[PDB]
């Protein structure tokens, strides 16, 4: 079968304002197969209370999912989205950058 | 750029660890309204949009009923698809199906599509003429021939063209206040530098709805990321261009969206 | 809502 690496986008629901509650997102998309592990990380540690959209796929049959978490950004707390898929030799960890 | 309703089904074979996985989620435009998950605790069709919550038990019992039939069907398919390709029961494989109807500005039929895919490639798809099919492999032709003998194609046509658009028009009205609404993109630009002779000029389109939008640069060498959802019904997307130095004035970003009567041309100034 | 034949 056809394998496709996920494309990862770590961003916030609304523009990042330290001290304000917002949601951190990780929209992994364009991947195939469906089995994928996505976790949002805070200063390296795993974030437990995350939620995700139901599995849906695009016109090219590649899947897509959105992993959100409620977080009140701080200026020193680093955030990331760790993803692993049969197409990655190691779990691609993308850091949340508030201007990307 | 009118309206539609499409359902998406994905069934993955989990060899040795139970039955396959099945997820049926329904979409009206860019808005999810229902879902089903093989491994959920409710095992019924669940609401994922408020305008759908209002539906009586008889409906929910209804879709739950029909959804699991879709399940039995999809686990049979996997087994059958493994046979055609002579694959070992060992590995996992994926089945995806998607069908629904498109409706114009008037809420009148426009298109319909069935189509199925195996392991990420097209297996067989219903032709626009909702009479014929497009078979992919020689195996896919098996399914096509068979389906043509049974006149399955014409049984679907009755759905896409009939009951699908009806239930769609019904969804649009019942949930009008969210579905029939638009949101002009909240745009802006930034200036980041790559080096001491290059900078990344980036253009943003946020909080818009529906998801269709056109981000365009102009002085070829343009990064465009795929429209992502913010998580509150609106969508985001940004476009970037590595502009040489002190040359940012000769670059214009352009936004096109259902919510912008006249486009937005924003320049770094 | 929904409608499926075996493939």
């Amino acid at each position: 079968m056809i394998q496709r690496t996920p494309k990862i986008q770590v961003y916030s629901r609304h523009p990042a304002e330290n001290g304000k509650s917002n949601f951190l997102n990780c929209y992994v998309s364009g991947f195939h197969p469906s089995d994928i592990e996505v976790d949002l990380l805070k200063n390296g540690e795993r974030i437990e209370k995350v939620e995700h959209s139901d599995l849906s796929f695009s016109k090219d049959w590649s899947f897509y999912l959105l992993y959100y978490t409620e977080f009140t950004p701080t200026e020193k707390d680093e955030y990331a989205c760790r993803v692993n898929h049969v197409t990655l030799s190691q779990p691609k960890i993308v850091k949340w950058d508030r201007d990307m | 750029g009118s309206h539609s309703m499409r359902y998406f089904f994905t069934s993955v074979s989990r060899p040795g660890r139970g039955e396959p996985r099945f997820i049926a989620v329904g979409y009206v435009d860019d808005t999810q309204f229902v879902r089903f998950d093989s491994d959920a605790a409710s095992q019924r069709m669940e609401p994922r949009a408020p305008w759908i919550e209002q539906e009586g038990p008889e409906y929910w019992d209804g879709e739950t009923r029909k959804v699991k039939a879709h399940s039995q069907t999809h686990r049979v398919d996997l087994g059958t698809l493994r046979g055609y390709y002579n694959q070992s029961e060992a590995g996992s494989h994926t089945v995806q199906r998607m069908y629904g109807c498109d409706v114009g500005s008037d809420w009148r039929f426009l298109r319909g599509y069935h189509q199925y895919a195996y392991d990420g490639k097209d297996y067989i798809a219903l032709k626009e003429d909702l009479r014929s099919w497009t078979a992919a492999d020689m195996a896919a032709q098996t399914t096509k021939h068979k389906w043509e003998a049974a006149h399955v194609a014409e049984q679907l046509r009755a759905y896409l063209e009939g009951t699908c658009v009806e239930w769609l028009r019904r969804y649009l009205e019942n949930g009008k206040e969210t579905l029939q609404r638009t949101d002009a993109p909240k745009t802006h630009m930034t200036h980041h530098a790559v080096s001491d002779h290059e900078a990344t000029l980036r253009c943003w389109a946020l909080s818009f709805y529906p998801a269709e939008i056109t981000l365009t640069w102009q002085r070829q060498d343009t990064e465009l990321v795929e429209t992502r959802p913010a998580g509150d019904g609106t969508f985001q997307k940004w476009a970037a261009v590595v502009v040489p130095s002190g040359q940012e004035q000769r670059y214009t970003c352009h936004v096109q969206h259902e919510g912008l009567p006249k486009p937005l041309t924003l320049r770094w100034e | 809502g929904i409608l499926v034949f075996t493939x």
